[PDB]
């Protein structure tokens, strides 16, 4: 049968970089409410460029979604480590 | 000269111990163990007897055991005492000294 | 020697602070923050005790804290004190001194 | 030492000013501004205090302000005073001196 | 100078013997004979007469036969005495000395 699907909001067809950020088992989704959004035009590589955003997010106890050109090894390692060992809400 | 764990530097060499690297920022952000690299803060644990590079009588080393020093980022010789790592520099290589 | 923020240079090393770079021309034209590069104007913040390169007794450093100096464009060691950046040179590397 | 525009060379350094390049030949032929290159005629504008390379007491610089000198073609450090360009050499680098 | 097996070092050279490498860990694990490489623990077996690098009268060597020393990882000259291997260093190359 034919179907009609309505897509609302802003859907841009890009997935999570690492499976470690998933926090919802049913459906394999990373879901957050009242999240900060960090928009980066250029690639994020170094730990200095990424740590301040994590500090700001953790100070206010809010999740953080980082939309960027790409995330490199050092920053990604910091993100996954903090998410796994602290429960930091990041994606 | 002043010995340390039965080891005595020769001439103007100084044996120092590097401080522990930071693992958590001033906030709550923890750091990967591969990102700290090398730290330039050290404490002097052993001192040699005197400088052979001085003409005539040899001069004493300019630092004393227990001082906190700022090291260069390129020098140092690795030694192991009681399975702990210490670094041997020349008295002229130490960049600076901290005071309290 | 004269200390600064609990840091003391050794021998004939001099610790200096670089001046702030220009951001607006003498007119109203502002400059990109990537174009200023490095400035060769500095102020002396700390001085060592004396030169080890002099035979016999060591000689005092030729500059005093507070002087304004013209630095070379290739030397200098980076140090951090209270999260601010300072540069460590040798007393013989300083190109010139300004007077008022 | 003798200062110039509030600038004083250190040790045995000499600050000199290059002469203006020729723009018209002895006849009526004018020369492109890209062809003159660099001129080796200079006038001494500032002199340092003394040579650190001499053992014992430091010796005075061998030239005085106002002399006309023949410089080498490979050395010199560029400095700017009141937006005018001056060149800093070592006292031993100056090739020759002119007399009247 | 003190001889050893009818061999006498010249000037400030020191002849030392390397210690035997570990073959079994502190537990029961044995190690391949190709993995130990080179050991930096040595015992002094012969000492020279004095340093030719000192101006004027020559100075005696700073170590005595029987001392245990920590050697550098890059120097040393190979010699054979009674089919056993010994290593010849300069008195200034020895990194450190052990005491009991």
């Amino acid at each position: 049968n034919d179907e009609l699907e309505i897509i609302e909001g802003m859907k841009f067809d890009r997935g999570y970089i690492s499976p470690y950020f998933i926090n919802t088992s049913k459906g394999q989704k990373c879901e957050f409410q009242d999240a900060y959004v960090l928009l980066s035009e250029k690639k994020i590589s170094s730990i200095q460029s990424i740590v301040p955003a994590l500090e700001i997010a953790n100070a206010h106890r809010k999740p953080l979604v980082i939309i960027a050109e790409d995330v490199d090894g050092e920053a990604l390692s910091t993100l996954v480590l903090n998410r796994l060992k602290v429960g930091l809400q990041v994606v | 000269g002043q010995a340390f764990r039965k080891f005595l530097p020769l001439f103007d060499r100084v044996l120092v111990e590097r401080s522990a690297a930071e693992t958590v920022t001033k906030g709550g952000i923890m750091l990967p163990e591969k990102s700290q690299g090398k730290v330039l803060q050290a404490t002097v644990v052993a001192v040699g007897s005197g400088s052979k590079g001085k003409g005539g009588e040899i001069q004493p080393v300019s630092v004393k055991v227990g001082d906190k020093v700022l090291l260069p980022e390129y020098g140092g010789t690795k030694v192991v005492l009681d399975d702990k790592d210490y670094f041997l520099f020349r008295d002229g290589d130490i960049l600076g000294k901290y005071v309290d």
